[PDB]
């Protein structure tokens, strides 16, 4: 989004 | 009856009218107001963690307490009222929190460590941000890459190590962001 970096998907976490 | 005798007061960004009024009214209960941040100083009223005032507490006073901006207005009212006062002071109910002022972000965390990491955050007075925005304080990094750790660098955001954290909670005080790059 405009000035946001969304959280990341659980299934793309380490 | 000087409910405040022994208690030795400093503020940091603080409103000057607010800081004026916490001046008088910490006087009138019987502290020693503090301009400067003196030895013998033993309260830090704090409106934010970005100061050398509480910079210098965190760092240096584990013997103070850092206190919110509504402890001494709710415990003068209440003294000027009639309203009963315990040897506690209103100084545990008015601690300011761990975390306050934090908006705290996090990148390449699996879990459960994303969930613990959150809940602690919660806990002590943080706010958890699942998004990265520009009003987050602080990125906890497990790596140094991806969006978010790129973005948070353009936008000046502290990237740091989850030991920022865990070091902050056990100090009880916000910490500054050089000791824990990655």
């Amino acid at each position: 989004g405009y000035g946001r970096v969304e959280s990341t998907p659980p299934a793309f976490l380490p | 009856s000087k409910p405040l005798k022994g208690f030795v007061i400093c503020c940091t960004s603080i409103d000057l009218k607010q800081r004026t009024e916490i001046s008088t009214k910490a006087t009138k209960l019987g502290a020693a107001y503090r301009s400067d941040f003196t030895k013998d100083v033993t309260h830090l009223i704090a409106g934010d963690f970005d100061t050398p005032k509480y910079k210098f507490a965190a760092k240096s006073r584990p013997d103070i307490k850092i206190m919110s901006s509504e402890w001494i207005p709710v415990l003068y009212e209440s003294w000027v009222q009639g309203e009963d006062l315990d040897d506690g002071l209103l100084v545990d109910k008015h601690l300011l929190p761990t975390l306050f002022k934090c908006r705290v972000c996090l990148t390449n965390i699996g879990q459960p460590e994303r969930s613990r990491i959150e809940n602690y955050v919660l806990k002590h007075g943080g706010t958890f941000c699942p998004d990265l925005t520009r009003d987050v304080t602080h990125l906890i990094a497990g790596t140094s890459s991806g969006r978010k750790y790129e973005y948070a660098l353009k936008w000046k955001i502290n990237v740091v190590c989850v030991e920022w954290l865990w070091q902050s909670i056990q100090r009880n005080a916000v910490l500054e962001p050089q000791y824990f790059q990655l």
